[PDB]
RNA sequence: CUGGGUUUGACAUGCACAGGACGCCGGCAGAGAUGUCGGUUCCCUUGUGGCCUGUGUGCAGGUGGUGCAUGGCUGUCGUCAGCUCGUGUCGUGAGAUGUUGGGUUAAGUCCCGCAACGAGCGCAACCCUUGUCUCAUGUUGCCAGCACGUUAUGGUGGGGACUCGUGAGAGACUGCCGGGGUCAACUCGGAGGAAGGUGGGGAUGACGUCAAGUCAUCAUGCCCCUUAUGUCCAGGGCUUCACACAUGCUACAAUGGCCGGUACAAAGGGCUGCGAUGCCGUGAGGUGGAGCGAAUCCUUUCAAAGCCGGUCUCAGUUCGGAUCGGGGUCUGCAACUCGACCCCGUGAAGUCGGAGUCGCUAGUAAUCGCAGAUCAGCAACGCUGCGGUGAAUACGUUCCCG
């Protein structure tokens, strides 16, 4: 089995290329399973200081980066070129593990 | 909302204990950020000091004292012809409502004393016997104003 | 000029697509050092046949390559001595084959960035302007697939050292609206007194393409 | 914290003069530091970027750098 | 199994209620030890308070996102939003103080441009 | 962008410190990024046409 | 710029007359360039495809100048509600109607009557995130009921039922009713409800204004030079001192400080990097490295305002840290004229700042927070993105500005 996560970043790419890759499997021929997503990697970090004196507008890493984990049947040599031909997106980091 | 007539009003609480309309508006000016327990249990505890001072309710003394507190006028700063006048505006009700209370909290503070009951207890009962921190500060707010009423005439 | 940004990269992350893509792991500062050199590479050789939009994408390291050209016969007349020296000429300039395809568009009239170079080549043809815009949208707007047009040619127009901005428009040209799909094309030409410079947009229906 | 820089330009030098053990100028841009002991024994050629002063050298000299002895100004009141 | 959500601008806690005295199983300690403020502990239970139901129910609450008082907002509309499971009779009560119902009022939309909330830097008139 | 520049960066030298980022683009060597590759106005043009993603210029 | 190279070049190329050495690996003169050196001494084959040394040749290189020749673009009038085109009519005309006039709205979205009938540009319109629900739904992550657990980790079986997860759909359309509305738009209130009347502000900056920054993002004809203004490097500095000034830290103290202890979450990035238990220190850090293309590990199970305890008792002080001598740490071949940091000590203007000026009606301005790339290294406390707690007020556009 070789399981694949694509992320995104502007909360569409996600889908507008899990929608296209885990059906590629599917026209080759195959069995797979459906969406099961991954909120993100948000990994708290805060060491800084502000003017102090005119410090307002209070925010903090305002960002979204979705996953989506699906797994793969049946690997075959024509199965492995069908994401690498083309990353239309630009923002999905995919990794095949 | 802004410049565009008053926004739409929101309600205010009011205490079981004493019964006041004029009771929780200063409870929830002095809810300053992080400290609202300390502050609202010392003015609990104060509410009976000046009670058992003054012999009196302890609302309408207050009542009564933010007459004796209410100012005529307040100095502003209006320049016309090349020079800057201090030319006042009348008090409104509500305006001079919450004037009273904000320059009681701001002179509540002056005394650099450390006893908070103190602070805030004593000076309701010198502004209600007529010689207030606030009652005296209060002067020079209409001194001025009226000094400067020579040029006090285009209502502004 | 305001701020009229070229619409078509406004669209391409919601309904339209990209034009050139690839993915690079620390290589893609590599892979734009010989992407740029192959644009002007064509932009010096193939302008001569009416290029639209050069499409370079990325397989394993050797090539992806896709023209729309305008004329087709001219950039290919005989096999080996026109169509494979583009070919041989980007071989020869990086060390990667070149599988390239050349395919022609529907139609040229549908297209901004050809009806861009048509004007640029009619003003320098010394015909009217006037009447060489007009002649532009005339032919652009034969509703082949289209619905609205705009032209806007600037510079030292009318033979003389001035500088004049017409302006032109026909049908629906809506630009704060998603759902218009618009192509835009530029370019720059040079006379024999200056430079002069031709803003195109066509926008053909509203289409969501969900 | 004995360990600052260790001026690898001119621990070399050193070193390929005390495998010949001569007390001569060592000719090089080095103004960073001395803080090693092979740095003892031998003179060098102070680069401050104007001009250069010779001086001697001993064992009981141990704590500056090889630039900050006179500035690139000189001190004399008038 | 009664198990409800509740959340704030950017809070959002699991509640479910149970009957029993006045409790909140908070992620490893209580509600007197999680909201020591004094204001957030009337916050939470104000719903519960219109009509007096603390000491008679307990709360079992997983909370997370925002701050003190986000995560006490969050866990008010969860009681409120609980209180629909059990007896639908204090409804209109709730309703009537304004209960279930989300402050729509959030985080605005900035960037680029500016640098603060709706803040522009300050212009001298010359 | 001065075409010494443009070609030094590129370069093998023998040191860590010779080498610099110097976009590729045109060889404005302020603001070029590591993953976009391309200096603050080289990148913001493809921003704006939308070419990469993590673009929102809002609030005027 | 102080001085020294190459000065047909540091970086490309079309032809001449000549070559297998250029290219590379080490030392040396060295301030380095650069030159002299050692090694390799072409890949094809007789014709040269690739290489460059110099020798002649046109050329590279201009960061040499003008946003008053241009293409192309922050910020503003302004998110302000207006700007134009086809036909018709009218006047010898610049030209008028449309677009004057009534209402609601931010609005020229609507209509009404009128020599007007239509349309474009903005608005309107669509939608991202947000505000609530349903379908799809289990990994590296949560845990109800079952077990394992023992305290740094649901870490480990099972439940998609719980929200986080996010493709589609319902859902806020003046849709309905009551009063006002030519009985036309529209408005106040009532309802389910998470949102109700362009929910929230946004990409959207319209015909154009100011020849509005920029010939230093890049292209560009004319003007000027090329043994040089091209280009290389050792060093100087754009941070020098008492200043006129500015988006404007540290502070001026009881709504403050000190130390020992102390809970939550919102929540970016990691292949030549974040970097833990524990050993090394009072501290910047060092030998080392589980984990890591990552809901795991790493900024630690992950701060503080506030929170329960001890205290200073209203002052140039135990708040305030600048500067200074000295241990130095840090990344850097290089911290000296010149970066960031802890610590031993000296311990400055400043006691909430006059005339004036400036931000701010809903999670807005303050009171505690954040930084990645831009760097190998730090001014980074100003920026591009950005969490939390949470009040004050509202007679109207007379008044200053547009
Ligand atoms: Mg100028
Ligand atoms: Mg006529
Ligand atoms: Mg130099
Ligand atoms: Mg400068
Ligand atoms: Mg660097």
């Amino acid at each position: 089995k070789i399981r694949i996560r694509l992320k995104a970043y502007d909360h569409e790419a996600i889908d507008a290329s899990a929608r296209k890759i885990v059906e590629t499997v599917t026209r080759t021929g195959a069995s797979v399973v459906g969406p099961v997503p991954l909120p993100t990697e948000k990994n708290v970090y805060c060491v800084i200081r502000s003017p102090h004196k005119y410090k307002d507008s209070r925010e903090h890493f305002e960002m979204r980066t979705h996953k989506r984990l699906i797994d793969i049947l049946d690997p075959t040599p024509k199965t492995v070129d069908a994401l690498m031909r083309i990353d239309l997106p630009a923002s999905v980091d995919v990794n095949i593990q | 909302m802004p410049r565009k007539g008053p926004a739409p009003k929101r309600p205010l609480v009011n205490d079981p204990v004493y019964g006041s309309q004029l009771v929780t508006q200063l409870v929830n000016k002095v809810l300053l950020e992080g400290k609202k327990s300390l502050a609202e249990r010392i003015v609990y505890g104060a509410l009976e000091q000046a009670r058992e001072k003054t012999g009196t309710d302890p609302v309408v003394t207050l009542k009564r004292a933010l007459d004796n507190v209410k100012p005529a006028l307040e100095v502003r700063s209006r320049r016309v012809g090349g020079a800057t006048y201090q030319v006042p505006v009348e008090v409104r009700p509500d305006r001079s409502t919450t004037l009273a209370l904000r320059w009681l909290v701001n002179f509540s503070r002056q005394r650099r004393e450390k006893t908070m009951v103190e602070r805030l207890a004593n000076e309701i009962l010198d502004a209600s016997n007529g010689l207030g921190a606030s009652v005296k500060r209060r002067e020079d707010t209409h001194k001025m104003a009226e000094a400067n009423r020579a040029f006090a005439h285009y209502r502004w | 000029m305001g701020q009229k940004i070229n619409p078509h990269g406004f669209r391409l992350g919601i309904t339209t697509e990209w034009k050139s893509r690839w993915y690079a792991d620390k290589q893609y500062k590599d892979y734009v050092k010989e992407d740029v050199a192959i644009r002007k590479l064509l932009a010096t050789g193939l302008e001569r046949a009416g290029i639209a939009d050069v499409e370079i994408e990325r397989t394993r390291d050797r090539v992806r390559v896709d023209i729309h050209t305008a004329r087709p016969g001219i950039v290919i007349g005989r096999r080996g001595t026109e169509a494979d020296r583009i070919r041989a000429d980007l071989e020869k300039l990086t060390g990667k084959q070149v599988q390239l395809n050349i395919l022609e568009v529907k139609n040229p009239e549908s297209q901004a960035q050809l009806v861009a170079q048509g004007v640029a080549e009619q003003l320098s043809n010394r015909v009217a302007f006037r009447r060489a815009m007009r002649k532009a949208i005339q032919s652009a707007m034969r509703q082949p697939n289209v619905k609205g047009i705009r032209v806007q040619c600037s510079g030292r127009l009318g033979g003389a050292e001035m500088s004049r901005s017409e302006f032109y428009r026909e049908g629906r040209v809506p630009l704060h609206t998603l759902r218009a799909d618009i192509d835009y094309g530029l370019y720059e030409a040079k006379t024999t007194f200056g430079r002069i410079g031709v803003k195109v947009w066509i926008y053909k229906g509203d289409i969501v393409g969900g | 914290k004995k360990g600052p820089f260790v001026d690898d330009h001119l621990l070399k030098k050193v070193d390929v003069q005390n495998e010949k053990n001569t007390k001569q100028v060592i000719k090089t841009w080095s103004r960073r530091s001395t803080i090693i002991p092979d740095f003892i024994g031998h003179t060098f050629a102070v680069h401050d970027g104007r001009k250069h002063v010779p001086v001697f050298v001993t064992e009981a000299m141990v704590g500056h750098k090889l630039g900050e002895f006179a500035p690139t100004r000189t001190f004399k009141g008038h | 199994p009664i198990q409800t959500v509740g959340r704030r601008k950017e809070a959002v806690v699991r509640v479910r209620l149970v009957p029993g005295t006045g409790q909140f199983n908070l992620d490893g300690r209580t509600l007197e030890n999680y909201f020591p403020n004094k204001v957030h502990q009337q916050l939470i239970k104000a719903p519960l308070v219109t009509v007096d139901r603390v000491d008679q129910f307990d709360i079992y609450a997983h909370l997370d996102g925002g701050g003190p008082s986000g995560q006490a907002g969050a866990l008010r509309l969860a009681i409120a939003r609980a209180l629909i499971l059990v007896q639908p009779e204090d409804r209109p009560a709730l309703k009537k103080a304004g209960f279930l119902t989300r402050d729509p009022r959030a985080i605005e939309r900035k960037k680029y441009g500016l640098k603060k909330a709706r803040k522009a830097p300050q212009y001298s008139k010359r | 962008a001065k075409k010494a520049l443009v070609h030094k960066a590129n370069k093998k030298p023998k040191f860590a410190v010779r080498a610099y980022t110097r976009c590729n683009k045109c060889g404005r060597p302020h603001s070029v990024y590591r993953k976009f590759g391309l200096c603050r106005i080289c990148l913001r043009e493809m921003a704006h046409a939308g070419e990469l993603p993590g673009v929102q210029k809002s609030s005027w």
